């Protein structure tokens, strides 16, 4: 497949914003979670 | 009728990547936080 | 099978017609008379607190929750017998 | 009766730009508003029992 | 036993129902009910694709019984040929609706 | 302008009310059956009654009014219909299989017999034969009523037609007034369960069959048929015909063989 | 007097994983084998192998409450 | 009981695991070549420059295709079916044993000649005596006679379980309302675990099965003792 | 405008975007769920509570990835995208119903998730077997709210059949015969016949195990008269047809696939394919009691399941081998589609053989209920269904959206999900045949080792799932649009260009019948 060049280049930064934001959108909110099980199953 | 063409036959915008990226975390972090929160629930009833 | 009528040269709607009064109906009126000779309330039977019927494992959602939906007091008991 | 779907032809082919769940006339359009509100109220309803069932009432 | 009053399609259909209904009586086929039979293909006899733009995808089954259909867009101008087996088509378009 | 014969269908909101109308009921069906609340339920009944009148009738529209039902679109909703009536087929299956399984091999809490100790099934050459009979009679009725429209006779459609829908009524009231009669219920084991679930869903089957030959009726009372183009008419009755053969498995099944 | 048994032997009316109706049968067929006894007058002895049978078979709870029926007259099975 | 680090079948204690051990070989073999067949044509297929893009013909290499994978189903059937009849085979017990599955313990009646029986519960952990293992020691185990063809009936007075043995090929679900049967003959005496295999709830995980196969005259001054 | 275009839909490629969007979020639903069941088996103890919430997780995440994830993506999605564009349609047979079928998913994800919210959820299992699904043993709501959400997935899919069924058959150009048109579609046509006899059936079991819970029916219950063996009957009648519904698609998919960056015009051997996919669904409808060989049935009812399990390997043998007889001489393109479709072929294989194992009633007494199940159904599963979902989304993306993704990066997504899946998986053989049982929230001592590494391989494939979101958000970033796609001559689906009109083939393709 061919494809012209992107209209809107991801350079290397923007490239690790948005891994690096797409990695914590998974990782904090289990994280949180996970990291007061015990405040939780007894409380 | 409606738009056509790369980006255009989507119910979501990509026309700025930054908040295509807080669209896209706050879509797919919703779905993976879910089940956590729903455990934390049944947790903290007994 | 065949039946024992005839017809066949050609069923259309006069046919259909002819069947619908001549056949049909006639077996309909038939049935109802039947019907409506061996009915007669049967005397219901001494009731028996058999533990595989009138189950009641969660009330039901209506009336006081012990209640078929159909619940006919003449011949359907309740878990303790029949009503008065 | 008489034979009417002529007419009706006539009035579901009117070029409005209507789309046909509302192309009858205002009618169409009073009981799709009816319509949708039961649903989405129904829906917020639903979401409120959920909310209320999800807790315990000991 | 017997009597009328109800519509017949020649009185009562519409809209697209009626123009295929119609067009099918005058043995022409506008809305491509029909699958159209090919001619040899030839430079000279090839096979005359009706569009009514200036270009419509040919699918061509290049031997009967073949699995593979070879698909191509076919340009008004000059007759195309199958990638595959070479058979012409030459596109003949407009109209349908006057 | 399209040059094939198929339908673009206009942008619709029923399939968005109807699949709400479904969570309203379902969540409804659980708020009786656990939060004594029937609220839920009556408005999830509603909008999907509303649903159905808005959906059919803009097929309707488009086929009587709009003319969008070529021979294409009509060879595909013949398709769509018998598809339709396969998996409602396939769903009784499941209930003559949960018949079969529990009556052929009764267990000892019944008496290790069937029908079980203390039942005492209705006589199946009393109203069940009467059903019998209403059924398949009707079945005659609506080949007439098709005969009809098809000779284009208009008088003789109607009155064929009603004479069917007559039938299927007196269908329903009997099963009405057997339901009530019956010294036995759905909470009496398994002979109870098996009975009124699948008699009870065959019911339901009668009634929307019914419901769909009265729109049938008032569609012809209003001239919509041709006498060559009727697809409602012919999935009404492929429907009828369904209720019926059903019916039969039924009667020999459960009234007959297993009494 | 015949017996000196261990455990109830293989019967070739169920060969099956499922012996659900050896245990019922047996039960039924020594209650029934007791009341012939005892009521033409007669010895209760002779109903000894069905016993044996369905006491090797029979979960306790299941005999239990087929007693508990027996006495209370739901017993479903014929006796 | 498995090991640390286990990669098989524990030890068969029963002539009827021994088969299946075999026959679990037999099979894993064919498992492993048709696998690695695989694995060897996709790298041989995609490990060439040249090539050939033309149509090919496939009826005559379909044959061979089917044929011999119909042949290989059919050396595994074999074995497979003799092992299923064998495990079928009458054989006469000299003792019934009959155990119900409840939530979260086992229940075990030897009703042969005495109305024996007992429940069986797992070791709480907090509990356990120096060597035991955790989740899987039972306070009352199931004593019985080795060397011997033993009749196990299996049931549930709640829900379903499952009555398994790993080391003695046993697995019988417990349904209420059903008489489940199964034959279990240890070749050697011994401690033999197992647990309760069908989700049954809270305590699923905690209702092992542990059985305790001793000399015939040890079983009998057992039963006596434990009426 | 918006309302009527996302909400109002009448298209078929909007409709397959709005199902590819649900079953992506449904897969980040299944994978938390995934990861709660590797957390709390990570090491020895307990770590969330009893079996009773470990099995809550259990079922939903079963739930969740098959009928939120799997079937969504594969049908409702690369379905309605390309079945319609693949033999020239204008749109599906009935667009609006078409609609209905998406629509009907988010209120079967609500009640599925309110299941879980309300009491202590439904700790059944996916395959809610009474007496633990009854109204004394899950008292409450719970079962009645995941029955509802099984009734809605339902009639979703059986719609869904109804219009693939009728568009395959009845809207393909005049001379094009239905051994003309691509083995996707004919895998589209075979699940949609599966789904449409398989699903009443577990419609009308649920029916009876709501109605034992609510109206005091006995269908399932012992005291009634009735058997708990019925149900499972009635679920695996369903059940066994459920698992090739969930693998067709996919078959479909490897061979477009395969075929295409082997750079072929055709598949090795079309109606041998046809015919195997024919087979596989036949056969799938009288297999199931495979699922009860330790229920106590008959011997020769045992002989007889385990014989026709076996017979199907004949024809998915001769489509394994067709895949490679498709690479064959081929000028293959390394592009990671090709990568994920041979890691699907190998996977697969090893998965279906490990099922042909399980065939066995004999062996299957002591592999049933244990992870050796797990390992197989996973292998399938997580490595055969997700690797064809993953082919074919890396293969299409560029269709669907007309922007082109970064190749490298989806090579190390493939790496990195492809060490994930074996190592999650392929210690839970060991596991197996060991003797673990399935759904348990602890395990005895002896287990430690594999469980621990099993855990470990779960992480993987999490930062697999992780990486995967971000390339796709690289795509929309970028916008490198695609200009020209090579084959298009034997692969009509991207000939209207990238993305495709709104509508496509409003004037139908020509084809002479010669
Ligand atoms: C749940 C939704 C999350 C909310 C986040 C949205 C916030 C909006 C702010 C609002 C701010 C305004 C901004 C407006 C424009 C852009 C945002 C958008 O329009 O907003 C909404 C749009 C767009 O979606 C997004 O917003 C971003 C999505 C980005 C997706 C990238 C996907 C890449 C994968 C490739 C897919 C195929 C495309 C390729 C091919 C290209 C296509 C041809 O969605 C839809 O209208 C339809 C989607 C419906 C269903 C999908 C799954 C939902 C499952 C829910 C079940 C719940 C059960 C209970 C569950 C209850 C939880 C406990
Ligand atoms: C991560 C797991 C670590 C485990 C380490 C083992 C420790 C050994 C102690 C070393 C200690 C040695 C002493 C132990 C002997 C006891 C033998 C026995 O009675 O127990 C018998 C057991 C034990 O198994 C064995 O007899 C060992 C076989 C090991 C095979 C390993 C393949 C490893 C591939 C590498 C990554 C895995 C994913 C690949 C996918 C393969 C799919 C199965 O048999 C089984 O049922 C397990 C396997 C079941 C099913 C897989 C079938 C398909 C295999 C495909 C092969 C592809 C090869 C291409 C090459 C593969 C290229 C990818
Ligand atoms: C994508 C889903 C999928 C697919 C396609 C399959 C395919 C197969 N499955 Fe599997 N299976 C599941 C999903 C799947 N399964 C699930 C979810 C469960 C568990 C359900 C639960 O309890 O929750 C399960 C459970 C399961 C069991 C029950 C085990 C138990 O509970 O004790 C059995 C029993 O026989 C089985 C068998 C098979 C077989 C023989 C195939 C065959 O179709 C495989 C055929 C393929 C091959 C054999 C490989 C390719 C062939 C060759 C290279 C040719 C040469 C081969 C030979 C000569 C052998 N499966
Ligand atoms: C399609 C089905 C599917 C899939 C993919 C998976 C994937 C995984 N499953 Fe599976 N699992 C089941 C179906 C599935 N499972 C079923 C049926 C059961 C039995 C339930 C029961 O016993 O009742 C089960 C049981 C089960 C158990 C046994 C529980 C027990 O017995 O106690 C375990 C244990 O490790 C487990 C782990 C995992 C893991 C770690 C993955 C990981 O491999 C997951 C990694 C992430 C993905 C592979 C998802 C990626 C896909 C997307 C996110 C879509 C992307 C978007 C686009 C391309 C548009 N699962
Ligand atoms: C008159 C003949 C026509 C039959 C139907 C007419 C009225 C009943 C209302 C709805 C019935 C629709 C389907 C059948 C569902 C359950 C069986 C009902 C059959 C019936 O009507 O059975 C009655 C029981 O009523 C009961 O519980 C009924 C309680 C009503 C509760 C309905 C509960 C609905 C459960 C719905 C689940 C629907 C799932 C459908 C899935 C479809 C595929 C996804 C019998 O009465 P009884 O007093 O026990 O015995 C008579 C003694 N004199
Ligand atoms: C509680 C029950 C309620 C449920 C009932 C269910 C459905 C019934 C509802 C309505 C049915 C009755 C009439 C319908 C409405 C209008 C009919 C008028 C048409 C008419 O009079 O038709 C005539 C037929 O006779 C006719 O009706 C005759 C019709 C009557 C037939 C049945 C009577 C039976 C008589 C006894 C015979 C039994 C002997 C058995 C013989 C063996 C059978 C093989 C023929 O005439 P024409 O000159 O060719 O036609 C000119 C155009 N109209
Ligand atoms: C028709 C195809 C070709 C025929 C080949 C065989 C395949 C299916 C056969 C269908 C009819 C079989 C009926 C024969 C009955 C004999 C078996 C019997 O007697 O089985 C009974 C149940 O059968 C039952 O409901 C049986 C009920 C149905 C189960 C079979 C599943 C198929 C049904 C769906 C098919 C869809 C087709 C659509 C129809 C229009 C009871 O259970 P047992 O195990 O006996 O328990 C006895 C124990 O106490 C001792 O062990
Ligand atoms: C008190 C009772 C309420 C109970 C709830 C259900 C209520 C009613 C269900 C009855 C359904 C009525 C259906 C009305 C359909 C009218 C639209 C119609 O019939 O539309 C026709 C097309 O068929 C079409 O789509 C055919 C459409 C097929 C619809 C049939 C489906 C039945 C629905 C069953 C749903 C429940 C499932 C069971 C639960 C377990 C229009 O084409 P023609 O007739 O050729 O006209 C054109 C000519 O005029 C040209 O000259
Ligand atoms: C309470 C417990 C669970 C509850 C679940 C409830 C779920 C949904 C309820 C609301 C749905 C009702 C709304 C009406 C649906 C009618 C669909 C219909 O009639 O669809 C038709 C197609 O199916 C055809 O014909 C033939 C097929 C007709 C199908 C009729 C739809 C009935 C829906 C229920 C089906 C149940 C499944 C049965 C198996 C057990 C028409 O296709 P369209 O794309 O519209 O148009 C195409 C145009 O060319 C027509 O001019
Ligand atoms: C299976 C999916 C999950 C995979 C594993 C997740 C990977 C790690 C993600 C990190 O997330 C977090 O880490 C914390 C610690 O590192 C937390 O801080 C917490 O801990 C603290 C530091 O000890 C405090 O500063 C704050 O009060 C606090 O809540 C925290 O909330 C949470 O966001
Ligand atoms: C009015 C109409 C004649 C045709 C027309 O509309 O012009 C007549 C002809 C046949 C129909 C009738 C049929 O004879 C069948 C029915 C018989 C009657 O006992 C009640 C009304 C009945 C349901 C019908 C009502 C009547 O008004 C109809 C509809
Ligand atoms: C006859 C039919 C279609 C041929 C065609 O019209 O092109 C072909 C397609 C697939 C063929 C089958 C498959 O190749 C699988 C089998 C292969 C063996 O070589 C013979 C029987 C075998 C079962 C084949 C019989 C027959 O030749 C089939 C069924
Ligand atoms: C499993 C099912 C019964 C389900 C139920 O108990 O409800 C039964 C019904 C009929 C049985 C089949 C028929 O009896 C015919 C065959 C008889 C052979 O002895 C075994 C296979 C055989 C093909 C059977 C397999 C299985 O036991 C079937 C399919
Ligand atoms: Cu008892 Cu699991
Ligand atoms: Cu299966
Ligand atoms: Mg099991
Ligand atoms: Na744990
Ligand atoms: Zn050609």
């Amino acid at each position: 497949i061919t494809a012209k060049p992107a209209k809107t280049p991801t350079s290397p930064k923007e490239q690790a914003i948005g891994l690096s934001v797409t990695f914590l959108s998974f990782l904090l909110p289990a994280g949180w979670v996970l990291y007061h099980l015990d405040n939780y199953k007894k409380s | 009728h409606y738009e056509e063409g790369p980006g255009k036959n989507i119910p979501f915008s990509v026309e700025n990547k930054w908040r295509l990226l807080a669209m896209m975390t706050l879509f797919f972090g919703s779905g993976f936080a879910a089940p956590f929160f729903i455990v934390r629930h049944q947790l903290l009833k007994k | 099978a065949s039946a024992a009528k005839g017809d066949h040269g050609g069923t259309g709607a006069r046919t259909w017609r002819f069947l619908t009064f001549g056949l049909a109906l006639p077996s309909v009126a038939l049935c109802t008379l039947n019907s409506w000779l061996h009915s007669g309330h049967r005397e219901r039977p001494a009731f028996i607190p058999y533990h595989h019927l009138r189950i009641r494992t969660k009330p039901f959602s209506w009336g006081d929750g012990n209640h078929t939906f159909f619940h006919n007091p003449r011949v359907n008991p309740l878990p303790t017998g029949y009503e008065k | 009766f008489e034979n009417r779907v002529a007419e009706k032809q006539k009035l579901f082919q009117e070029d409005n730009g209507l789309p046909v769940h509302l192309k009858g006339g205002a009618t169409d359009n009073i009981l799709y508003r009816v319509t949708m509100t039961l649903c989405l109220g129904g829906t917020l309803y639903s979401l409120y029992c959920l909310g209320w069932a999800s807790f315990p009432h000991k | 036993a017997s009597g009328g009053g109800v519509p017949t399609d020649e009185e009562q259909a519409t809209g697209l129902e009626r123009e295929v209904m119609l067009a099918a009586r005058k043995g022409q086929d506008p809305y491509n009910i029909l699958a159209p039979k090919a001619t040899s293909g030839t430079k000279e006899d090839p096979n005359l694709v009706p569009s009514i733009t200036n270009k419509r995808i040919v699918g061509c089954i290049c031997e009967e019984d073949n699995s593979t259909v070879i698909w191509f867009w076919l340009h008004k101008g000059e007759a195309q040929r199958c990638p595959s087996c070479g058979t012409h088509y030459k596109l003949v378009p407009h109209q349908l609706a006057h | 302008h399209q040059t094939h014969a198929y339908h673009m269908v206009n942008p619709s909101p029923w399939p968005l009310t109807g699949a709400l109308s479904a969570l309203l009921m379902t969540s409804g069906l659980t708020m009786w059956f656990h939060f004594n609340s029937m609220t839920l339920l009556m408005i999830g009944l509603t909008t999907n009654m509303l649903t159905m009148y808005q959906w059919w009738r803009d097929v309707i529209r488009e086929s009587t009014f709009q003319g969008h039902h070529t021979p294409a679109v009509q060879k595909g909703l013949r398709y769509g219909m018998i598809l339709f009536i396969i998996s409602e087929v396939l769903f009784f299956t499941g209930f003559f299989w949960a018949f079969y399984h529990s009556s052929l091999a009764p267990t000892p809490e019944l008496g290790g017999c069937w029908p079980p100790t203390g039942i005492h099934p209705l006589n199946p050459l009393e109203v069940p034969l009467l059903n019998t009979s209403v059924l398949l009679a009707s079945g005659v009725s609506i080949t007439w009523a098709h005969h009809s429209l098809m000779e284009g006779d208009r008088k003789h459609m109607l009155q064929a037609l009603f004479i069917t829908i007559t039938l299927g009524v007196y269908f329903t009231l009997l099963q009405a007034s057997e339901y009530y009669e019956a010294p036995f219920t759905i909470s009496d084991g398994v002979y109870g369960s098996t009975f009124f679930v699948a008699t009870g869903f065959h019911g339901l089957h009668v009634i929307i069959g019914s419901t769909f030959l009265i729109v049938c009726f008032f569609r012809q009372l209003k001239f919509h048929f041709t006498s060559n183009h009727h697809f409602g008419f012919e999935a009404a009755a492929w429907y009828w015909h369904f209720v019926d053969v059903v019916w039969l498995f039924l009667y020999v099944s459960i009234y007959w063989w297993g009494s | 007097k015949i017996k000196n048994y261990q455990t109830a032997p293989f019967d070739s009316r169920f060969p099956n994983q499922n012996q659900t109706r050896n245990c019922w049968q047996n039960y039924l067929d020594f209650h029934r084998c007791e009341k012939a006894m005892t009521a033409k007058g007669g010895d209760v002895s002779v109903c000894e192998w069905y016993r044996r049978v369905y006491k090797s078979l029979c979960p306790i709870s299941w005999v239990s409450t087929w007693d508990d029926r027996r006495a209370e007259g739901t017993f479903p099975g014929k006796i | 009981m498995a090991y640390p680090m286990q990669l098989g079948f524990q030890d068969a204690t029963s002539p009827i695991m021994e088969e299946l051990l075999h026959f679990h070989d037999h099979t894993l073999m064919i498992v492993f070549l048709i696998s690695s067949l695989v694995l060897y044509i996709i790298s041989l297929m995609l490990t060439t420059k040249l090539t050939h893009t033309s149509t090919m013909d496939a009826q005559e290499v379909e044959t061979i295709w089917t044929i011999l994978p119909a042949i290989i189903l059919i050396l595994i059937a074999l074995p497979s079916l003799r092992i299923l009849y064998m495990m079928d085979e009458i054989n006469n017990p000299s003792l019934t044993v009959k155990t119900m599955g409840h939530q979260w313990y086992w229940s075990y009646e030897y009703t042969d000649y005495e109305d024996l029986s007992f429940d069986s519960y797992m070791i709480p952990t907090s509990e356990l005596k120096p060597g035991e293992l955790r989740l899987l020691e039972v306070d009352n185990r199931v004593v019985l006679p080795m060397e011997m063809t033993i009749r196990m009936l299996v049931s549930s007075e709640d829900v379903l379980h499952s009555w398994a043995v790993p080391s003695l090929g046993l697995k019988t679900d417990a349904i209420p309302g059903r008489l489940n049967q199964t034959t279990l003959m240890s070749s050697r005496p011994g401690l033999y675990y197992g647990q309760c295999s069908e989700i049954c709830g809270s305590n699923h995980s905690f209702m092992p099965i542990v059985l305790e196969l001793v000399p015939l005259k040890y079983f009998e001054k057992w039963s006596a003792s434990m009426l | 405008m918006f309302i009527n275009r996302w909400l109002f839909s009448t298209n078929h490629k909007d409709i397959g975007t709005l199902y590819l969007l649900f079953g992506a979020w449904a897969g980040m639903v299944g994978t938390a769920l995934s990861l709660l069941i590797r957390a709390e088996l990570g090491q020895p103890g307990t770590l969330l509570g009893d079996d009773q919430i470990y099995n809550v997780v259990v079922t939903a995440h079963a739930f969740v990835m098959i009928f939120f994830m799997v079937m969504p993506i594969m049908i409702g999605g690369f379905g309605n995208w390309l079945v319609p564009l693949m033999i020239g349609a204008p749109d599906m047979a009935f667009p609006r119903m078409n609609n209905m079928s998406f629509w009907l998913l988010p209120p079967s994800f609500l009640l599925l998730l309110a299941s879980s919210m309300v009491e202590a959820g439904a700790g059944t299992g996916w395959t809610v077997y009474p007496p633990l699904a009854g109204n004394l043993a899950h008292a409450g709501a719970s079962v009645d709210l995941t029955i509802f959400s099984l009734h809605l997935a339902g009639v979703s899919s059986i719609l869904g059949a109804i219009n693939f069924i009728t568009t395959i058959i009845n809207m393909k150009p005049p001379a094009m015969s239905q051994y003309q048109t691509p083995l996707f579609v004919w895998s589209v046509m075979i699940t949609a016949v599966l789904l449409l006899l398989s699903l009443p059936v577990l419609a009308a079991g649920i029916t009876m195990l709501l109605t034992d819970r609510n109206l005091n029916t006995t269908f399932f219950d012992p005291a009634g008269g009735g058997d708990p063996i019925l149900y499972q009957h009635l679920f695996w009648f369903f059940g066994h047809p459920e698992v090739y519904i969930l693998i067709l698609p996919g078959f479909g998919m490897i061979s477009h696939i395969v075929t295409y960056y082997s750079g072929k015009k055709e598949p090795f051997g079309y109606m041998g394919m046809v015919w195997a996919m024919m087979s596989i669904g036949f056969l799938g409808f009288i297999v199931w009691a495979h699922h009860m060989f330790t229920v106590g049935m008959d011997v020769d009812t045992r002989a007889y399941f385990t014989s026709a399990t076996m017979i199907i390997a004949i024809p998915t043998g001769v489509k394994v081998f067709s895949w490679l007889a498709t690479l064959h001489g081929g000028n293959i393109k390394w592009s990671p589609a090709m990568m994920w479709a041979l890691g699907f072929i190998f996977l697969f294989t090893v998965g279906g053989l490990t099922g042909i194992v399980l065939a066995n009633s004999s062996l299957d007494i002591v592999l049933h209920d244990t992870y050796y199940v797990v390992a197989h159904f996973h292998y399938v599963l997580s490595m055969g269904a997700v690797f064809a979902i993953m082919g074919g989304f890396v293969h299409w993306f560029p269709l669907f959206s007309g922007y082109t993704l970064n190749d490298t990066w989806a090579k190390i997504h493939f790496a990195i999900m492809f060490v994930g899946v074996n190592m999650t998986f392929f210690p839970q053989h060991f596991l197996g045949l060991s003797g673990m049982p399935r759904r348990y929230s602890d395990y005895p001592d002896a287990y430690t080792m594999w469980n621990t590494i099993s855990s470990m391989g779960s992480f993987i494939s999490l930062t697999a799932v992780m990486l995967m979101v971000f390339i796709i958000w690289e795509a929309f970033a970028s916008k490198r649009e695609v200009l020209t796609v090579d084959l298009t001559t034997t692969n009509l689906e991207w000939l209207n260009g990238c993305p495709p009109p709104y509508h496509t083939f409003e004037e139908p393709t020509y084809v002479n019948l010669k």
